[PDB]
RNA sequence: CGAGAGGAUGCA
DNA sequence: CGCTCTGCTCCTTCTCCCATCCTCTCGA
DNA sequence: GAGAAGGAGCAGAGCG
């Protein structure tokens, strides 16, 4: 799901950047360096709420060389799964071996190890869905997914959605 | 929990379609900082704009994650947020089991316990039925 | 009473060769070696057998037996000594190194 | 030249902490080393070309921190965890307030 | 605790020696320079000189054992050495 | 990867699982060689690569940039660490020897004030010299509360051995005697509870009773033993890798003989055997007479050798090091040099360099310095990019070719009114190192102004001191605000000056201010114009 | 060093072994610091 | 030995003295928080000669004859004399005097009146007297109100502590209570009169100079005093010396025992 | 590469 | 008289002693 | 060969 979490960053500006402009400066670099995180602990980060009133916190003068560490607190909306998660989300990709799902900013495999038994891959449909059964999954159509704990990448994180439930069904 | 600001702020379930709307009011906000320097059809095409005009379009998964949250959004009127938080939290309800029913559709009490089984175990399920089918009503106006 | 004794008798020794050294410095001392609530002699068997940081302790007469003694006791340094430091190479917070110092914001921008 | 023990006694008077690091790091030892963070001890795999690092035994690869300190330093270390003590470092102090 | 700061307001030797150390060291980084040259190529000497009359965009951190500190900003104190 | 600073330590013993854990390869070789390659088993290309040898498993970047990772020897058998035979003597003589428990509890007053002391290491030295009195461990012990009840306490109700330091082993003297086991031994301390750590001072998760046995030894990689090729591409490898092959030897042999036959008695000695060279390997100086000895006769040098003693690795490398931006030479005096001021020798300041940055106020200098080329004095020795191209301009004609930029380093020669440090051995105190403004002079020795001898307690018999140049504009700053000469005219030592005048200086002062010298005028007037600081009024 | 090839001696030890033994000279100028 | 004994004893912002881990040691560093490098032997004219004598060099009678102050001495003359407003600010200072001469004699019972004491006094009246050649030979423009409040405010800038506890007031009270005792001796109203002719503007300045130059001689923050103290000792143990490592190591089998019965 | 030996260097 | 138990004494067991330079030689 | 920390042993007064 989706969490609000305080978080705290450290970045350091070398001395060219010790300007006046570092109110707005340091607020920016700050959104370059943390728009689109992906770690296992807070899983996805979102957006950071009030982009205004960031806490900078006074910059800590190095004594290596002229850089000053910026300990840099900010409010931000997070994505996070959970074993046991149900997602009513829409399928990505297909696949022989299952579907591939969006599970908000998270990418979700739906194996057909855990499709219902009695749905099985229609290779003759366009897409090639699985339509053995009443489960009709394809990507252009929606689906509920059963989110099978998760599994998390140095590139990205995803997880493993199962479908054979008396819910999260397709669409 | 305790947030950065030594404050113990509890876990934010934060819910889904209340997550889209404050997500339009930060880029709205953050489009005036840079000044400084609904259907969701007509709802995912605005983000966008706001998404392409606040930010340089290198990350397109959020663009992609809001546009397919918005598709599924279920409370997109945000005074309509406003009932099913007050419908869910007011009832002392776990924030965790909050979020589910305020962003997952559900219909009848053994549909949410079915589908969460933290809730079937102790949920009051005459709530589950009053509530869903008013927040079931709520889904159907949008 | 011993401590204003000890003072008096080191001062003795020092004055004896006609030799002059201030107040400060002798005054000192002495009140180390009392401080401990008793007269702790300075050998490997009285400042050495301190409660210190296990680190700086290290350096005096004894490296290897106070080592063992320290990860017996899983002993723990808070790194606030200046061998310690040293050891580590960082900057001692003495001297110099007895503060932070921090980019003034405010008057940056006050000032153009 | 030897800088022994006396001399830096005499730097310690002065005061001058900045230019001692200096001697003590720049003039000789400087060296790097990757520590994991929930055990203090130099047992990072550090593949630079890649960027990628792990700690086997904690099955760590975010608890990675870039720490200066003397070759000799170094050294000494290594031939305490040889003698099974294990001198782990922590760059977070336990008293927080 | 701004508030009823309790050290001295002059100027210790020890912290005047660090801070025109570290703006020296930003003036040979191209740092922005707030006085006028007047040929100083030195930039000890510039900072020497930014010192002399407050223009240094510097703020102090002064710990004590307790782990507390009072913040001074270098305009503050009073420099007599 | 992110930058950090040690803010603390902590210090334990390792878990042997842990050790087993860390370990990127299992030693099970002695053999270090089928003429260059390495026995997977040993000194393998998953610890410290040799030279020309991008592995360090995996980790390339040769010996420049990349340790050793430690290896793991699975032990036969557990054998006891040396410096802490007396220490597990000492637990022993507590616990209740098959039972887990302590000999004595808190339902004794005592042991109440004793496990009241805070101070852990005071806490269990209170502890042992009353539980080492008690020579049983009854199971019903009379309750101070109430004496008609006994605590059931004593889980063995026996009594116990007393226990008797046998060189590498102990041996149990029961009161009624044999060499204890040192399997039961970790028997004993595995019973031992968390409660009786915090009475021990063990910590639960960084020392525990048990983890003062060896089981398994952790392989320092080559770079802490490194491989010598001091002869034509011969090994003499040092003594611990020897050291080592030893071991592993000893310790094959008493596996070999436990599966061929066991053969009881010869695994008795083998044990010993082992026990011996692993307490040799750490530390090869015992109370004991047992002394290794190399192969050329001369004693195994052990870990604790090449650590404790002067000259060890924290005295002779940690607390002092040798230094480089530094020169010695002898000394003279000079009376036409002022105090703040020293005459280096021309080639010193050709030698040592700067590291000045290019800035807007010093790129002209500085260019005419580049070709100046490091052959002449006011020149520089290294131009450094951006990127780090220390180019050398000693073997390069582009001395007249490079184009500074703004951000690049130059190697600048020393030239006047540099601050350097001086110091002459041995350094008694702080006078004996100032700093001074370097004063270039085209003779092979140092000069001084003869007033500043007084503090340094120097002499121009042929007395040499030290000289260290600052790299970092800070320290220039630093030493030129805090230990110039100037500064320190009066000491907080006696609150006297430490300079004067001195020697004949001093003999002409008191003839000069005679009543009765008189200068002609012809004198007079060169006699002012030597004073540098004479108003021109006569 | 400084200096000029003063005598150079090839001999050979009971072994066998050729051994070179070369003497340089030099002259040594009383200068500033020299010990008297 | 013994620069390990001190290597990691310093002066911390509260001008206490604390080891590396945190224990005290001197509330006040050196007991008066000044430091040595600014210290230089002084007299103590308070503690040395008679009775009559001190009285003679201080006491001030404006009513009776025995202490009469002269007119000439200041531009005021009969305005003064006979003021007994005035005449009870004397009192209290010659009082306060009085308190201090015996006070001293217990501070130092040999009567020794030559101490280090930060801020020579007598350098700094001779500087206001040549500053601009001041007239010793007419009568002055000072008032007894001016030197007494003077004095007095003077001690109340005297600040080597900045708490504003009783605790720290109580400290800062103590760490100049020998100082200011040698500061009313030397600016007496009587001394600053006859002794020192200074006029009002000299005396104004001689105030705020003193000010300043005491406050820089305050210990700074930081000195790292432990490895000093050590030093300081060491080099004239360079040159009784087995006696010193007969103390340093207490060593219970001293060579010598010997008493002192009085 | 370690070990050893020599010469020291510095005192009212 | 019986038995305990801290006091005091008689042997052991190590543990540490100015910083530098500046060499040549010897044998693994 | 010198001094401090450890360990063992005689030992005489007090309690049962
Ligand atoms: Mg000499
Ligand atoms: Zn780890
Ligand atoms: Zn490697
Ligand atoms: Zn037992």
């Amino acid at each position: 799901m989706f969490f609000i979490k305080d978080l705290s960053l450290n970045i350091t500006l070398h001395p060219s950047f010790f300007g006046p402009r570092m109110k707005q400066y340091l607020k920016t670099k700050l959104l370059e360096e943390v728009e689109g995180s992906c770690t296992g602990k807070f899983g996805y980060i979102l957006c950071v709420l009030d982009y205004d009133n960031i806490d900078i916190q006074r910059g800590r003068i190095l004594p290596t060389d002229g850089s000053a560490e910026f300990n840099v607190k900010y409010r931000a909306v997070v994505f996070k799964p959970f074993k046991g998660e149900v997602v009513d989300g829409t399928v990505v990709s297909c696949s022989q071996h299952g579907f591939e799902v969006q599970v908000g900013p998270m990418k979700v495999f739906v194996t057909k190890h855990l499709m219902p038994q009695d749905l099985t891959f229609n290779a003759g449909s366009n897409p090639p869905s699985y339509q053995s059964s009443e489960d009709v999954i394809t990507i252009k159509s929606r689906i509920r997914v059963k989110i099978e704990g998760c599994i998390s990448q140095v590139s990205s994180i995803h997880a493993i959605g199962s479908i054979k439930e008396d819910y999260l069904g397709a669409i | 929990q305790i947030n950065h600001q030594g404050e113990e702020e509890e876990l934010i379930a934060l819910n889904l379609s209340e997550a889209r709307l404050v997500i339009k009011e930060a880029l709205v906000e953050r489009r005036r900082a840079f000044k400084r320097s609904e259907t969701r059809e007509k709802e995912l095409e605005s983000i966008d704009v706001l998404l392409e005009q606040t930010t340089g379009g290198n990350n397109k998964d959020l663009k992609n994650t809001m546009q397919y949250l918005t598709n599924f959004s279920r409370f997109r009127d945000q005074e309509t947020v406003g009932a099913v938080i007050q419908l869910l939290k007011s009832t002392g309800l776990h924030p965790f089991e909050v979020a589910q029913l305020g962003s997952l559709a559900c219909d009848t009490a053994d549909e949410a316990k079915t589908l969460i089984p933290s809730l079937n175990n102790k949920i009051s399920d005459d709530e589950l039925e009053r509530i869903l089918k008013e927040l079931s009503n709520l889904e159907t106006l949008y | 009473a011993g401590r204003a004794a000890l003072y008096k008798e080191v001062y003795n020794v020092i004055a004896s060769d006609g030799s002059y050294v201030n107040y400060r410095h002798m005054a000192l001392l002495v009140d180390v070696m009392t401080t401990q609530g008793g007269l702790t002699s300075v050998t490997r068997h009285g400042f050495n057998r301190s409660n210190t940081g296990a680190l700086m302790r290290c350096s005096f007469e004894e490296t290897v037996e106070i080592l063992f003694e320290a990860g017996a006791s899983a002993e723990l340094d808070d790194c606030r000594g200046v061998s310690e430091n040293v050891i580590l190479g960082q900057m001692a917070p003495i001297g110099t190194g007895a503060f932070d110092v921090m980019i003034d914001e405010e008057s940056l921008v006050k000032y153009m | 030249l030897r800088f022994g023990e006396m001399e830096r006694d005499c730097m310690i008077a002065h005061g001058a902490a900045s230019f001692l690091k200096e001697r003590l790091m720049e003039a000789s030892d400087a060296f790097r080393v990757h520590i994991c963070g929930i055990c203090g001890l130099m047992t990072v795999i550090a593949k630079l070309n890649h960027n990628q690092f792990e700690c086997k035994g904690c099955d760590n690869k975010i608890d990675i921190y870039q720490i200066h300190i003397p070759y000799a330093a170094k050294l000494l270390f290594q031939e305490l965890m040889a003698m099974n003590i294990t001198p782990r470092l922590y760059t977070d102090r336990s008293r927080d307030f | 605790p701004k508030d009823q700061r309790a050290t001295t307001p002059y100027m210790t030797k020890y912290e005047r020696a660090r801070i025109l150390g570290t703006r020296a060291l930003q003036i040979s980084m191209n740092a922005p320079v707030f006085v006028d040259l007047e040929g100083e190529t030195d930039p000890l000497r510039i900072a020497m000189k930014e010192l002399a009359e407050k223009k240094i965009p510097l703020v102090i951190r002064r710990y004590l054992p307790d782990g507390s500190f009072e913040d001074w900003s270098v305009e503050e104190l009073i420099v007599d050495l | 990867a992110p930058l950090r600073t040690v803010k603390e330590v902590q210090f334990g013993l390792f878990s042997p699982e842990e050790v087993r854990a860390i370990s990127v390869a299992k030693i099970r070789f002695p053999e270090t060689m089928q003429t260059r390659a390495k026995i997977g088993g040993l000194n393998d290309p998953r610890l410290g690569s040799i030279d020309r040898n991008l592995k360090c498993q995996t980790c390339q970047e040769g010996m420049n940039e990349c340790p050793g990772h430690f290896g793991h020897i699975d032990l036969a058998k557990p054998v006891f660490h040396v410096g802490f035979i007396a220490k597990i003597k000492k637990v022993c003589e507590c616990v209740c020897m098959h039972c887990g428990k302590l000999l004595l509890d808190e339902h004794n007053e005592l042991m109440r004030q004793a496990l009241a002391i805070k101070d852990s290491k005071k806490r269990f030295a209170a502890i042992w010299t009353l539980c080492k009195t008690k020579m049983v461990c009854e199971t019903d012990v009379p309750s101070e509360d109430d004496p008609t009840q006994l605590v059931s306490r004593g889980g063995c109700g026996n009594t116990q051995p007393t226990i008797r330091k046998d060189g590498l082993k102990l041996v149990g003297s029961w009161k009624k005697l044999r060499v204890l086991s040192t399997e039961e031994i970790l028997n004993i301390f595995k019973h031992i509870s968390v409660k009786d750590f915090t009475s021990l001072g063990f910590n639960e998760v960084f020392s525990r009773p048990e983890w003062m046995i060896l089981t398994c030894l952790p392989v320092p990689p080559p770079p802490v033993r490194p491989s010598i090729s001091f002869n034509e591409s011969q090994r003499g490898e040092d003594d611990l890798t020897f050291k080592l092959a030893d071991i592993l030897k000893a310790n094959i042999s008493l596996e070999t003989l436990e599966h061929n036959g066991a053969p009881h008695h010869a695994i008795e000695e083998a044990e010993s055997l082992l026990q011996f060279h692993v307490a040799t390997y750490m530390d090869n100086d015992i109370a004991g007479q047992p002394q290794a000895l190399q192969k050329s006769g001369r004693p195994v040098k052990s870990i604790r050798a090449r650590l404790k003693g002067k000259e060890g690795r924290i005295r002779g490398n940690l607390m002092g090091k040798r230094v480089d931006f530094s020169a010695r030479t002898v000394i003279s005096g000079d009376p036409n040099l002022e105090l703040d001021q020293v005459g280096v020798p021309k080639s010193i300041a050709k030698t040592l360099t700067y590291p000045e940055v290019v800035t807007p106020y010093n790129i002209d200098r500085l260019t005419q310095l580049v070709r100046n080329g490091p052959n002449e004095h006011p020149g520089a020795k290294y131009v450094i990019r951006d990127s780090g191209d220390r180019i050398d301009l000693r073997y390069s004609k582009r001395a007249g070719d490079i184009q500074l930029q703004y951000g690049w380093k130059v190697e600048r020669h020393i030239m006047d009114n540099d601050p350097v440090l001086f110091n002459r051995q041995p350094s008694l105190h702080k006078m004996s190192m100032m700093a001074h403004r370097v004063k270039v002079i085209p003779y092979s020795t140092f000069r001084l102004n003869l007033s500043v001898t007084s503090p340094y307690n120097a002499d121009f018999d042929g007395d040499e001191m030290n000289l260290h140049v600052p790299q970092s504009e800070e320290t220039r700053a630093e030493l030129s605000q805090l230990c110039a000469v100037p500064l320190q005219i009066v000491s907080p030592q006696s609150n006297k000056p430490c300079m004067g005048i001195v020697q004949d200086t001093l003999c002409g002062i008191r003839k000069l201010t005679l009543r009765d010298t008189f200068i002609e005028l012809d004198q007079v007037l060169n006699m002012l114009y030597w004073v540098p600081d004479w108003d021109g009024v006569i | 060093e400084n200096g000029i090839v003063d005598q150079v001696l090839v001999t050979t030890n009971q072994d066998g072994l050729k051994f070179v033994k070369v003497r340089v000279r030099t002259t040594k100028i009383p200068q500033i610091g020299d010990k008297f | 030995r013994l620069v390990k004994a001190l290597e990691d004893i310093m002066v911390h912002y509260d001008n206490t003295t604390r080891n590396s881990l945190g224990n005290v040691i001197q509330f006040i560093y050196g007991e008066d928080g000044m430091d040595a490098a600014h210290i230089e032997k002084q007299s103590l004219d308070t503690i040395g000669g008679s009775d009559a004598a001190f009285e003679k060099r201080y006491r001030v009678d404006l009513l009776n004859t025995d202490h009469t102050l002269d007119p000439s001495l200041l531009e005021s003359g009969s305005e003064i004399l006979g003021d007994l407003k005035l005449q009870v600010l004397l009192d209290e200072e010659y009082k306060q005097l009085v308190k201090d001469r015996k006070f001293l004699r217990e501070v130092f019972v040999d009567g020794e009146a030559n101490w280090p004491l930060p801020v020579n006094i007598r350098r700094i009246i001779q500087n206001a007297q040549q500053t601009f050649h001041i007239d010793h030979t007419k009568p002055s423009d000072l008032t007894i109100k001016d030197i007494v409040l003077g004095v007095k405010d003077l001690q109340e800038n005297l600040l080597v502590l900045r708490g504003k506890n009783e605790i720290i007031q109580n400290a800062q009270r103590d760490a100049v209570t020998l100082f200011c005792c040698l500061l009313r001796s030397r600016l007496a109203t009587r001394r600053v009169l006859q002794e020192y002719r200074l006029t009002k503007q000299a005396f104004d300045w001689v105030l705020s100079n003193i000010e300043a130059q005491f406050l820089r001689s305050v210990v700074h923050p930081g000195e790292m005093v432990g490895v000093l103290a050590a030093q300081s000792i060491g080099e004239p143990a360079t040159q009784g010396v087995p006696r010193l490592k007969e103390i340093l190591n207490v060593a219970k089998n001293m060579k010598t025992p010997s008493l002192t019965v009085y």
